[PDB]
């Protein structure tokens, strides 16, 4: 809504926003391809079958 | 938003990411919205309640006033109930048979038009009674109001002659018109001979407790009765303008008429379309119309009988010069007594209270003409009419007074009088004083220690203090400033003349000292003038300080009944003059310093030659000028004195540094000049410290000049490698006497050469000007102000 546009704090909030979002796609496909079971465990690699 | 990005700047006045200061900035916004909603809260509430009473009374009068004109539907439609029903009897034979003889007023018009002829011919003397009062007619409520009702019975021939305008016959106002010659104008003018002689009888100094009672009672009875009567005829043209101009000017005629309407729409046709709005029925019903000028048009002759007796009591001369308001305001006292006596007599009319303010038009307009130009006593012009303004105010409600509006222009006449008078006064006082001061064997007003006051300046003191008694006496922002500040321009002409003729006192002691001990080939006519200028010029500075006494001290002493703005407008040009009260001392007392000197110019340039080097020239200068400040010292005003002896040590050191360009080669060779800078330094020390006793200025107003003493000892005694720092330190205090003095010091010296003058004195010249960019950006011009001695080719 508030655009804002620009610094003060927004922008230079949105960097950590969008890169935190690609960080959540990183951890997201990490746990997705963990027990995909493209690595096999109950988890990725902590084997419980 | 266009506010929010600006608010993003206001919160961007916290940093950029400033969450703590963003929180506090939000608390600031909460304070702003907080108070804005407190005032918007209560303001919105007051507006809401205004809408509440607004719609509450639009309600309450829509409904209740719709049931007030519809309560006139209730009670006025109840009026239509008994229209042809009421009074339970033959009302048809009461309004058409018994009221047929109401259209039979013949014999009453014959014996009352005939008796109105004969008996008002008798009432042309009986009801027109006079000669002289005998209670104003006698008894004009019997007499003059008997002529009013006799003129109200002849208002059938005066006012209902304008109602009976071709009613049924031709001789109703023709054969009765000769019955109205002794009938109407022998009753209406009988009430106007009794009314003009009633109010004129009420203009007779008592006037009286029964004469103005009866007479004014007739002049309120027929006055207010005449007012509602001709107000009923003007409301017959306004009730016909309400009525017949709702009929003829409906508009549905629609021509309208030619030519009995527009004009006279709406009057509109007498008996009865133009009459019955002042005639029957009509429970009045004539209208009256007595008496027209009982005091309905004759109360103006009562307040104009004290305002024509008052305006008549001016006697425009003014019988001394301004005695118009004496008898005129006496008729204003008789206007208050006749006014309140007549309101005690008559409530409705006949001079209730307007005689007082009408007599204030008599005293106001009277006092605004007796001194209009300067034809009255110009010195007593505004004091008279202003004294009757405030006093004749205080003699009433404050209000049979004399409003003038010519006060201030007469105060411009007091400006021209007191200012040009004080030009004459001040000029004679000056030239009298200065021609006394050239008689130098006797001083002015006695005291043996030179604190003499003066004589014509005392006439300025006390007598100009008496000149401003009208200034402060009327408290003018145009005289108590203007005579005072234009008088301060006259004081500038004064101190210019103290500069002029006190400079002639200076010349008088200059050539009188030439006659005394200074080579008498100088003698002038007006300068036969021995020692004694001391008491004269200090007597001048003494009444500079006594011009501070009455000018300054009387100035802030009395002027305290305006604001400090106007008081300040006075204060700008009498009390900064304290500096002016030694500014003559800026011109007189420096003359004193040269006239301590002018018996002694033989050692004043034999210094720096060989006679003073081992001799008694220092004895003459230091000891003789020491005694010369051992007789001015008891005799001198203080503000003159500190600046004086200050400028004695200074001017006496530059008369001690006179001969630096005579080019005598310095006797630091065998120390003869050098002892003249050292041993004579002991002799030229008690010229600073026995001159000064009773105070501690002996070196305090001499230290600044021990600078040029000891550094000049470094300048003119000392050799090559000790005149550098002479100009270093002597530059660090006195750059007013510039570097080229050393050139003259090296004009007076062979054994420090000219190339040494190039290095020392020209690199020291660069010290002078580059230090003037460095350290002067040293102190002021002083004793050594413009004694920059002549320089050779560097």
């Amino acid at each position: 809504m508030n655009n804002k546009s620009l610094k003060t704090v927004e922008i230079l909030k949105p960097i950590n926003q969008q890169l935190e979002l690609q960080e959540h796609l990183l951890f997201n496909n990490l746990i997705e391809e963990i027990h995909d079971i493209m690595y096999s465990k109950s988890n990725k690699t902590n084997f419980t079958r | 938003m266009s506010s929010d990005p600006l608010q993003q700047v206001c919160d961007l006045i916290k940093g950029d990411l400033s969450l703590e200061r963003v929180r506090d900035i939000k608390e600031q916004l909460l304070k702003e919205k907080s108070v804005v909603e407190y005032q918007l809260n209560k303001e919105s509430d007051k507006y809401y309640g205004e809408v509440e009473e607004s719609l509450k009374l639009l309600n309450l009068s829509k409904n209740s006033v719709t049931s007030i004109k519809q309560q006139i539907n209730e009670v006025n439609k109840l009026g239509n109930d008994n229209r042809f029903a009421i009074n339970r009897y033959d009302i048809l034979f009461r309004a058409t048979k018994l009221y047929e003889t109401v259209n039979t007023t013949s014999s009453i018009y014959d014996r009352i038009y005939n008796f109105v002829a004969l008996m008002e011919h008798i009432e042309r003397l009986l009801v027109a009674e006079l000669a002289e009062d005998a209670l104003e007619t006698g008894c004009p409520h019997l007499l003059e109001i008997h002529f009013l009702l006799t003129s109200a019975r002849d208002f059938q021939e005066q006012v209902v002659v304008m109602a009976k305008e071709a009613t049924e016959d031709a001789q109703r106002t023709v054969m009765k018109l000769f019955s109205r010659l002794s009938g109407i104008i022998s009753k209406f003018d009988k009430l106007l001979d009794g009314l003009t002689y009633d109010i004129v009888e009420m203009a007779r100094a008592e006037q009286i407790s029964l004469a103005i009672r009866l007479f004014k009672i007739y002049d309120l009875e027929e006055r207010e009765d005449l007012r509602i009567e001709a107000i009923r005829n003007i409301i017959k043209k306004k009730e016909i303008e309400i009525e017949k101009s709702s009929i003829k000017k409906l508009p549905n005629s629609k021509n309208t008429a030619r030519l009995q309407d527009e004009t006279p729409k709406v009057i509109e046709y007498p008996t009865n379309k133009g009459l019955y709005q002042e005639i029957m029925s009509g429970t009045i019903s004539t209208r009256t119309a007595p008496r027209g000028y009982k005091h309905f048009l004759i109360n103006g002759i009562n307040n104009s009988i004290s305002e024509m007796f008052g305006e008549m009591r001016e006697k425009y001369v003014g019988d001394q010069k301004f005695d118009v308001l004496d008898n005129m305001d006496w008729i204003f006292n008789e206007l208050i007594i006749v006014k309140e006596h007549i309101a005690n007599c008559c409530p409705p009319h006949w001079n209730i209270f307007e005689v007082y303010f009408d007599q204030y038009y008599k005293e106001l307009h009277s006092l605004i003409t007796d001194l209009v130009e300067s034809e009255p006593e110009t010195i007593i012009i505004l004091d008279i009419l202003a004294f009757d303004k405030t006093f004749q105010d205080t003699l009433k409600q404050d209000k049979s007074v004399i409003g003038d509006k010519e006060k201030e222009t007469l105060f411009k006449d007091y400006l021209n009088l007191i200012v040009v008078k004080m030009t004459e006064w001040i000029g004679n006082l000056e030239k009298a004083e200065f021609d006394v001061f050239l008689e130098r064997s006797t001083p002015p007003h006695s005291d043996s220690d030179g604190l003499l006051f003066l004589d014509g300046t005392k006439t300025c003191f006390q007598m100009f203090t008496q000149q401003v008694e009208v200034a402060a006496g009327t408290n003018q922002a145009k005289i108590l400033v203007g005579v005072v500040e234009r008088f301060s321009d006259l004081l500038t002409k004064r101190q210019k003349n103290w500069i002029s003729k006190i400079s002639e006192e200076i010349k008088k002691q200059i050539n009188y000292n030439h006659k005394y001990d200074i080579d008498p080939e100088s003698i002038t006519p007006e300068d036969e003038c021995p020692g004694g200028l001391v008491e004269y010029l200090i007597a001048v500075s003494n009444d500079q300080m006594k011009a501070a006494d009455y000018a300054v001290a009387i100035s802030s002493k009395y002027g305290k009944l305006v604001s400090k703005v106007y008081e300040k407008q006075i204060t700008n040009h009498l009390e900064g003059t304290l500096d002016g009260f030694a500014e003559v001392a800026q011109c007189s007392s420096l003359g004193l310093i040269t006239l301590m000197f002018d018996d002694l110019r033989k050692p004043y340039q034999e210094i720096f030659s060989k006679t003073w080097y081992m001799g008694s020239q220092a004895q003459q200068i230091a000891d003789t000028l020491d005694e010369y400040l051992l007789d001015i010292k008891p005799q001198m005003n203080s503000v003159l004195f500190v600046n004086f002896i200050d400028n004695v040590i200074g001017e006496t050191i530059i008369k001690f540094l006179t001969a630096l360009s005579f080019e005598h080669s310095f006797k630091n060779k065998n120390n003869k000049f050098l002892e003249a800078m050292k041993r004579d330094f002991e002799i030229f020390y008690q010229l600073f410290v026995k001159v000064l006793d009773g105070n501690e200025s002996k070196d305090t107003l001499i230290t600044q000049n021990f600078t040029v003493m000891e550094f000049f000892m470094d300048l003119s005694c000392e050799p090559i490698d000790s005149i550098l720092d002479i100009w270093q330190k002597y530059l660090e205090v006195y750059w007013d006497s510039r570097i080229d003095l050393l050139v003259g010091i090296l004009k007076c010296r062979k054994d420090v050469s000219s190339s040494e003058r190039k290095k020392i004195v020209q690199q020291a010249t660069e010290m002078l000007h580059e230090y003037r960019r460095n350290m002067e950006a040293d102190r002021e011009p002083t004793l050594m102000r413009r004694f920059v001695l002549e320089f050779e080719k560097q």
